[PDB]
């Protein structure tokens, strides 16, 4: 169960710029 | 009571 | 972003008998 | 049940 | 080598 | 089980410049 | 290239 | 960044039998 759950994430975001 | 998810801001599975 | 995972969870799975 | 997450602020697995 | 997801065996999402 | 939890994070965040 | 998760055997989040 | 992880978990698994 999740409750109040803010900003939830899960392996890897990121950003590329070359 | 009953496994869920409640007042979830933003979710992101893998990126 | 994920290689090679084995059994990948995020949260609370559990049972109830009562 | 009885294990949950409940008031979790900002949540980060890997990165 | 890129962003995605690979050999991921069995995946559960809040439950 | 988790309570109460102020900015969760495991494994490493960080950013690139050069 | 940046951030990932390589050969992870068994990821359990909260519980 | 994860490299060669073995059994990573995070907050608390236990069982119960009561």
């Amino acid at each position: 169960t999740i409750y109040n759950s803010t900003g939830i994430q899960i392996g890897a975001y990121n950003y590329m710029e070359i | 009571p009953l496994v869920n998810i409640y007042n979830c801001s933003g979710v992101q599975v893998g990126d």
